[PDB]
């Protein structure tokens, strides 16, 4: 962080709040993991 | 032409209402709410060789098997006469097209909930005077009947006539060449549902001889070696795809017509049928032929389920019944083989190699099932996956009696 | 009316186009394969009677 | 003769005569096909 380079990953939900958003110090556990119920990777190709 | 389908509701497992709820009527594909017209509709367009499924559909007989019991939750007339009206939704008017949310001013009469429901069809005479316009209903419901007659697998009819192929049929086949199996079940069902054929129509006669022309090829019998007249289907790697059937042509030894009629239902026991393409294609393509031509004969009740015991018109016990020979996908696939092999298609290291390249595919469409209806279990309300039980997938009837009718059925 | 003769020859040629006929659906997968999956695709394609 | 076809209450449809007599009003099959010509989307593979 010190040099600008955040480790993890990146989340994508759109949760619309009114609080103390906070994107880097993330309270609580993420949502949805990977190899969570219910939660498929993108295959490599990521065709539709 | 014709206008007296007899019909069959589908069976509720031990469940309180129908298996299906609200947003059944607004997801299935095609024209909004009407469930006419419907089953190959998620198909009209392909994109590759992946079988469509979704999340709610975990499979491919899964889009048919709930416009089923949808269906005939909402088929008061020809059983009773009126239109009522199931949980809020019922018909616009007397032809019955979509289903909108019961009309305010003037509201049906509420749908007494009752299982398998015997359908006679001039029940409602509004039917016979508006022929033209509502025809592809009587082709729908003859369907749900051959689904409904049956807990495991929609039992179709083969047929084949003593003497060889007719002039017209051999000329209207010859166009129907390089078109996969999947793809001559959708042009047979949008045939003889959207206007009133009659049943010696050429296109007729010719889609039922198309049919049962499938059927040895299906057991190996019609192979590349051994046409019923000039019309077979090759199949490809089972590892690589063996949903690929397609009428190729050619001009080897053809068969030859036997010396009786071998009108004869058949049906797939193993729940493989709802993952497969293939199988759901080769049942809804004979069932076409007998949507504008009713029964050629009554369902035999040797064993069937519990609750298709002596039907109205359509499963009888007498003399007047044809037998029918149920199979399994992997017996039937393996004797399906071994006959290519008898003949020198394939050498006899291949024999025994397709049968694990199969055997491991038709493992896959039971890894699947079995996951879905634990997932998808039954109490929940829908039935996507129809409750087989995981008991079942390797018990092989008499499918041994279904390959030797293909041999008595091209001598 | 159609000399037998003609409708015949035709009714061959017919059957001439059907033969070399492709399904349009497996098209994906010979490109697919072809390429050695280097090069995937999608092709919608209308079936039609 | 040359029309079993128009003429005769017993014709066929489909029946020829072929190798030995052209018959004129016969039965065709008027066909209406349509060429579809694909163009698709094509994705890589991407790194890994």
């Amino acid at each position: 962080n010190l040099f600008n380079v955040a480790r993890g990953n990146l989340y994508l939900v759109q949760t619309a709040t009114n609080g103390n958003w906070s994107p880097m110090a993330p309270v609580a556990a993420p949502p949805f993991v990977r190899g969570g119920p219910n939660v498929r990777v993108v295959g490599r190709f990521g065709t539709i | 032409a014709q206008r007296q389908f007899f019909g069959l509701t589908y069976n509720f497992y031990g469940q309180p209402a129908p298996l299906f709820d609200l947003n059944d009527l607004q997801e299935l594909a095609g024209c909004y709410a009407r469930p006419w017209t419907s089953r190959f509709s998620h198909l009209a367009i392909s994109t590759g060789s992946l079988p469509v499924w979704s999340a709610r559909y975990p499979s491919v007989a899964s889009r048919n098997i709930v416009v089923n019991t949808l269906l005939g939750a909402h088929l008061n007339p020809f059983a009773g006469g009126q239109i009522t009206s199931h949980q809020g939704i019922t018909w616009r008017d007397p032809v019955l097209s979509s289903l909108a949310p019961v009309p305010a001013i003037q509201p049906p009469p509420v749908w007494a909930v009752a299982e398998n429901v015997l359908l006679d069809s001039n029940n409602y005479p509004t039917y016979v005077l508006n022929l033209s316009s509502m025809w592809p209903i009587n082709q729908d419901v003859h369907i749900m009947t051959m689904w409904a007659l049956s807990d495991q697998g929609p039992i179709y009819h083969l047929e084949v006539p003593v003497d060889p192929m007719p002039a017209a049929t051999t000329a209207a086949l010859m166009a129907y060449t390089g078109v996969p199996i999947a793809h001559l079940a959708q042009t047979a069902y949008r045939f003889a549902g959207q206007l009133p054929q009659s049943p010696d129509s050429t296109m007729v006669s010719t889609i039922r001889w198309l049919s049962a022309i499938w059927f040895g090829s299906l057991t190996g019998r019609l192979n590349r070696s051994r046409t019923c007249n000039g019309f077979y289907f090759e199949f490809a790697k089972p590892a690589l795809n063996p949903d690929q059937a397609v009428l190729k042509w050619n001009d080897g030894a053809r068969a030859a017509p036997p010396a009786a009629a071998q009108s004869s239902y058949i049906r797939c026991i193993s729940p493989h049928w709802q993952h497969q393409i293939v199988e759901v294609a080769g049942a809804l393509m004979s069932q076409s032929v007998t949507a504008v031509t009713g029964l050629p004969a009554l369902i035999d009740e040797a064993t069937l389920p519990a609750w298709s015991q002596g039907v109205a018109n359509l499963t009888g016990n007498g003399q007047g019944v044809v037998p029918c020979l149920d199979y399994n996908p992997v017996p039937m696939a393996a004797a399906r083989h071994l006959q290519w092999r008898q003949d020198g298609l394939i050498t006899a290291a291949q024999e025994a190699q397709l049968n694990n390249d199969y055997t491991a595919y038709a493992l896959t469409i039971e890894r699947h099932l079995t996951a879905m209806l634990v997932a998808n279990p039954i109490a929940a309300g829908r039935m996507p996956i129809q409750p087989f039980n995981a008991a079942d997938f390797g018990q092989a009837g008499q499918t041994a009696a279904a390959v030797a009718l293909a041999q008595a059925m091209f001598v | 009316l159609c000399d037998a003769l003609t409708l015949h020859i035709r009714e061959t040629y017919i059957m001439l186009l059907r033969s070399m006929h492709q399904d349009p659906t497996q098209i994906v997968q010979i490109v697919n394969e072809c390429a050695n999956n280097l090069l995937n695709s999608t092709i919608p394609i209308s079936l039609r009677p | 003769l040359r029309w079993p076809g128009l003429v005769d209450p017993n014709y066929r449809v489909g029946t020829n005569d072929l190798p030995n007599r052209i018959t004129l009003y016969n039965s065709l099959y008027r066909y209406n096909f349509t060429y579809p010509t694909l163009d698709g989307i094509m994705y890589v593979r991407s790194a890994t």
